[PDB]
RNA sequence: CCCCACUAUGCUUAGCCCUAAACCUCAACAGUUAAAUCAACAAAACUGCUCGCCAGAACACUACGAGCCACAGCUUAAAACUCAAAGGACCUGGCGGUGCUUCAUCCCUCUAGAGGAGCCUGUUCUGUAAUCGAUAAACCCCGAUCAACCUCACCACCUCUUGCUCAGCCUAUAUACCGCCAUCUUCAGCAAACCCUGAUGAAGGCUACAAAGUAAGCGCAAGUACCCACGUAAAGACGUUAGGUCAAGGUGUAGCCCAUGAGGUGGCAAGAAAUGGGCUACAUUUUCUACCCCAGAAAACUACGAUAGCCCUUAUGAAACUUAAGGGUCGAAGGUGGAUUUAGC
């Protein structure tokens, strides 16, 4: 049985969102990527670079703003420019919110080399696209 | 239905027809 | 097959289709309205609707066949019907002119009564009757089978085929000692046939 | 089924008047054929076969097929086509010995692998040189001490 | 509920009159369509599937036709068969039956029947396989009953289409010609068949028979031509590319039939299609699977 | 099924509802369900055949006696009473009978409903005087 | 068990024996069909009255006593020791050398293979100082989309001890797991939430001219990718095999810490074999050349047939008899291969 990325029914309770519902094999059928960039396109190059400051900047976005995220980042590349736009739960008071995005910023721009920005959707609460 | 008992009788008799014809 | 259900095999021929409206029945005009309206399949690569098409000659050479090879196989039956013919136009000038009526030089009259004559009518265990479409494979395969025969040595397949289709049509030749093999062998395992 | 198996019977006890009485035919009358079975889906019929009189019975019969359903209808009425089957013992005997006389015949141990065993044994040579079950209905189940714990 | 319903009918009516400003249109007269390629140029997504891409249709589009709750405040059902939890399906088949006694007082080619899911869709109600039968058999029995104009128009609301599937142009020199094309695996072909010749092929500027040199190819050209009688009385160019031998004959054989069909009746025509000399081949060459030798042959299942 | 025409067509006529289909399992019993909570179940049941195609009673008698709903019914000799609300004994296989029936139960209908629609408006003008 | 012959015996007469699944497994008589009809099944449920009988199973159609024309007998009929059950009816499952019906690639039919030969590779065994894992289908050109050193986790020898890491371990446990999958699946069902039936017992819930099942969820389906609407992919739930992986990585538990950690040099890797898969063949529908299908030669001991061996170059590399390519040399086994077996529409 194929168990790759997808979310087995347990009781009909467990909510999931949108991405999480949908399996591998809706990847660019009913969902689109969750990066955007120019590296694994015919004839370009520096692919394994962007997966892993991608990989990097998950993992450090998960770990900056713990439970705040209600969803899978979505890390756009424009030129030089990254954008992260997040989707953040009305957890924390927006002064956190403001510190942690101008420290995010900063500490990437400055670690990676290139102007990051990191937009933010707020939510009420994990938007649940059906429950599992 | 089952015939055990009808079964453990004729067992029971025999037996007993053997004894008394050994003795 | 990717071709839909809904899609019917072509039906080549030029006399169904020249044929006039008053000659068709009421049944034939409904099928023809009804084709009139049915997905056709494309006309295979094989069959045309030439006069000098033989379907039986078509299997045969399919038949023949090996790995794909149809230019070859086509081939080896073409200079067949030639040995053939050239063998049958040699008896015909060296014989006298009674015989000649006798002696029959159309390839494919010889090629047809050859392979009617190998027909088993009878086959196999308890022995049964055979339909037709399978005593024809069953009369190709012989053939090809005894001309693919390592007994012969160095003779080329035309040659080897040309003289067992010649010693058919005379009904002889291991062919026919096949068809008789065969037909013994039923006619002893008779008493088997309640089963 | 039973039902089927019943309106089996009535079919077969309805094609044997049809076949008794002279009012039918006079031909199926003095032909006087024997069913041996009749069995629903269409219906299949399967008489006895007694050569050249067998095929006169089978011709007369396939002749008489439509008025004999028409002779059901009237009594039942919705009655599918019958079919006579004849039963030449096995058919197939009797097929395959008419094609044989039309046909043409030209001129005229120890119950084991004791080798496989042997050969193991070689190959050996050369690398040479209870317990209780509780039962079901007795294991304990604690979630009533949990629910009474709090 | 119902008030959703109308609140979301504002909200696309505003978001209707925001996308013709931003598109800089006519608000009063941006239609559904213009909507869509709005909606398309601005929130692009290559998602296959039709659905999934980003949509602001009309709420009456968006939303479920199965309504709100079907009955007022009262509690009162709005239709008289609601209790039969099929309303939709039943108050159709109680008209239909009504049609059928009212033809009883009175007194195929381009169409078919929908699918059981069209018909929930019309009905927005889930159907059984028999229920579909059922209303199926009722329909065909209210078609073979002398239906009038208006029974013919209900059925119409069932009848599907049926997918059932030329030009001739002048040279430089006023030979009247005509030209298609044609495909067959790999190969394709483009010919062009003049009205009066004298049964000249050439192929890619070279001759059948020094382009052809296999009996077959040349027998697959001879094919329609001589299907027609028309052998010797027709010139042909045509240029093939791709593909073997064989795919290349089939290729231009399909378009110098398409071609000819220009030019004889279109009884002949007819009987070209039933040949199979018009209907394009679609047996390609399959794909190979991971984990088999080929398109259907699988690895040798390995001795136990 | 002979009549089911005849009585959805009134059913239609008189404002109230008909179910001469197919009577599917719980339909009453399990109506919150098969619904939504928010359904208001019918308030009265009128059986103008007690029995099914199987010549048993018919299970919404049965149901609406669980669910308290009472039933007005035309009981023919073969048929089972005791369930009923109001039984009413006669021939339910006569087409004279069945519209009989059913024309007195449409009239009862229009009547009753013509009668409130009287009264409330003559209440609410003398009430506002 | 079958066949044949034949006796007691079945028959008659006169006595005896007094048994049975002697069973409608329903005591006799009278009454009732109203209540609750009623554990279940059998055979609708009871009432009045009387007689007979029973009081856990087994010991026990027994022992003893008594009676009898009975003498290996029948009737009546215990107890001791022992057990926590014995038993009646029914339900579900498993099973039936179980009935019937209908199926599939189960068999035959078609094509090409495997099983015979050489070689490639994998496994197993042996050997060695010298990995691991997979290993019936569902291992066996498998982890590897790849090992001369590295890779490497193996071995021998040598070296280091806060070490690349706020250490480390490819040490034990896939029978603690996540993660990713195999298998039925070339499936269509599954699990919740209700509803109903059986007197509210275990359990059961289908009829389409429909008779208690059902609104949702998952899967099939639909939709989508490829060239269509077909086909192929993809998908394929729940569940089955404590299936595979602690050696992708992570991780529970347990263990190692001057060593089960870390580093360096050097090394295996052979065949007496067995087996799996593959390649090339045994040729004439072939071989060589031209050509890419109108040719000329070859055609059995100078034929067909090695991608093998031997030798010499070359490519890569720091390192090549190791790997690969090429040339030379050799022209071997083999002559269409048994049961059996693979694949295809
Ligand atoms: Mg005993
Ligand atoms: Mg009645
Ligand atoms: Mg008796
Ligand atoms: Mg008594």
């Amino acid at each position: 049985k194929n168990r790759a990325a997808r979310v087995r029914v347990s009781k009909g309770d467990k909510p999931v969102t949108y991405e999480e519902a949908h399996a591998p094999h809706y990847i660019a059928h009913r969902k689109g990527w969750l990066s955007l960039h120019t590296g694994n396109l015919d004839g370009e190059d520096h692919a394994a670079e962007r997966t892993v400051e991608d990989v990097f900047l998950r993992k450090f976005m998960w770990g900056t703003f713990p439970g705040c995220l209600a969803d899978q980042l979505v890390l756009k590349r424009r030129g030089n420019q990254l954008e992260i736009c997040a989707v953040v739960l009305r957890q924390l008071s927006p002064h956190k919110y403001y510190f942690l995005v101008g420290y995010s910023e900063t500490l990437l721009s400055y670690f990676y080399k290139c102007p990051v920005r990191l937009h933010l959707q707020t939510v009420p609460s994990k938007v649940v696209y059906k429950y599992l | 239905k089952n015939v055990l008992k009808i079964r453990r009788r004729k067992m029971n008799h025999h037996k007993y027809r053997k004894l008394v014809k050994k003795t | 097959s990717r071709y839909s259900p809904e899609f019917k095999d072509p039906l080549i021929d030029k006399e169904y289709y020249r044929k006039p409206v008053e000659e068709l029945t009421e049944e034939e005009k409904y099928v023809r309205e009804l084709k009139k309206t049915q997905l056709i399949k494309a006309a295979p690569a094989g069959k045309t609707s030439s006069v000098f098409e033989d379907p039986v000659i078509s299997k045969f050479t399919n038949m023949m066949m090996i790995g794909g090879n149809k230019v070859l196989a086509r081939s080896l039956m073409i200079q067949t019907l030639e040995a053939v013919k050239r063998k049958q136009f040699e008896k015909y000038h060296a014989a006298s002119a009674e015989e000649q009526a006798t002696i029959e030089r159309n390839p494919y009259t010889i090629f047809h009564q050859a392979l009617k004559n190998c027909e088993p009518m009878i086959g196999l265990q308890v022995p049964v009757p055979l339909p037709d479409r399978r005593r024809r494979f069953l009369a190709m395969k012989w053939m090809i089978t005894e001309c693919r025969d390592k007994k012969h040595q160095r003779t080329l397949m035309p040659e080897k085929l040309s003289h067992k289709l010649l010693e058919a049509f005379h009904n002889q030749g291991p062919v026919i000692k096949r068809k008789h093999d065969l037909h013994k062998m039923a006619e002893a395992n008779r008493a088997l046939a309640h089963y | 089924h039973a039902r089927l198996r019943a309106l089996n019977g009535l079919l077969y006890k309805a094609l044997t008047d049809l076949l008794c009485t002279p009012e039918v035919s006079q031909e199926l009358y003095d032909l006087n054929v024997e069913l041996s079975k009749v069995s629903l889906t269409a219906c299949r019929a399967y008489w006895k076969t007694t050569a050249e009189q067998n095929a006169h019975m089978e011709a007369v019969l396939q002749r008489s097929a439509a008025h004999m359903r028409h002779l059901l209808m009237s009594q039942l009425r919705n009655v599918p086509p019958i079919v006579f089957v004849q039963d030449k013992g096995n058919a197939a005997l009797a097929e395959l010995d008419q094609l044989l006389a039309v046909a043409d015949f030209g001129p005229r141990l120890c119950g084991i692998d004791h080798e496989a065993l042997n050969k193991q044994i070689m190959e050996y040579k050369r690398r040479k040189d209870g317990r209780k079950r509780a039962k079901p209905r007795l294991e304990q189940d604690s979630s009533l001490k949990s629910y009474l714990s709090g | 509920t119902e008030d959703f319903i109308k609140k979301q009918i504002e909200e696309f009516n505003i978001g209707k009159r925001h996308l013709a400003n931003m598109m800089g249109e006519d608000p009063e007269t941006f239609t559904q369509e213009d909507i869509d390629r709005a909606i398309a140029y601005l929130f692009p997504s290559g998602l296959f599937e039709k659905r999934a891409r980003p949509v602001m249709k009309h709420p009456e589009q968006i939303f479920p036709r199965q309504r709100a709750i079907q009955w007022g405040e009262d509690g009162r059902p709005f239709h008289y068969l609601f209790y039969t939890g099929k309303q939709s399906y039943y108050s159709l088949m109680h008209d239909v039956y009504g049609m059928l006694l009212n033809l009883e007082k009175h007194q195929v080619i381009g169409s078919r029947w929908l699918i059981k899911e069209e018909l929930e869709e019309m009905l927005v109600e889930k159907l059984s396989d028999l229920d579909y039968m059922q209303f199926i058999r009722l329909l065909e029995k209210l078609l073979t009953s002398q239906c009038g104009a208006a029974e013919e128009e209900f059925v119409q609301r069932f009848r599907r289409s049926v997918t059932l599937e030329e030009p001739v142009q002048y040279d430089e020199q006023g030979m009247a010609f005509s030209k298609s094309e044609g495909k067959r695996k790999t190969a394709k072909a483009e010919a062009i068949v003049y009205k009066h010749g004298s049964g000249r092929i050439k192929v890619n500027g070279i001759d059948y028979q020094l382009y052809f040199p296999i009996t077959q190819d040349r027998e697959q050209l001879m094919f329609p031509f001589h299907f027609v009688d028309r052998l010797g009385k027709h010139d042909v160019t045509c240029t093939v590319s791709g593909g073997g031998r064989s795919a290349q004959a089939g290729a231009i054989r399909l378009a110098m039939a398409k071609a000819l069909c220009s030019f004889v009746t279109e009884d002949e025509v007819e009987w070209m299609r039933q040949a199979g000399l018009l209907t394009t081949d679609p047996r390609v060459r399959e794909r190979k699977k991971p984990g088999q030798e080929g398109a259907r042959r699988k690895f040798t299942w390995k001795k136990r | 099924r002979q009549f089911s025409y005849l009585i959805e067509n009134m059913a239609r006529d008189c404002g109230e509802y008909a179910h001469t289909r197919y009577f599917r399992g719980g339909m009453l019993t399990n109506a919150r369900l098969l619904f939504g909570p928010t359904v208001r179940l019918p308030d009265l049941i009128i059986f103008l055949h007690t029995l099914n195609n199987i010549f048993e009673p018919h299970v919404a008698v049965r149901d609406a006696a669980k669910m308290n709903i009472p039933t007005v019914g035309i009981v023919d000799t073969n048929c089972n009473p005791c369930l009923i609300t109001y039984p009413v004994p006669g021939n339910d296989d006569s087409p004279l009978a069945v519209h009989l029936y059913c024309r007195l139960f449409q009239t009862a209908i229009t009547r009753a409903k013509e009668k409130r629609q009287q009264v409330e408006a003559l209440y609410r003008l003398q009430g506002q005087k």
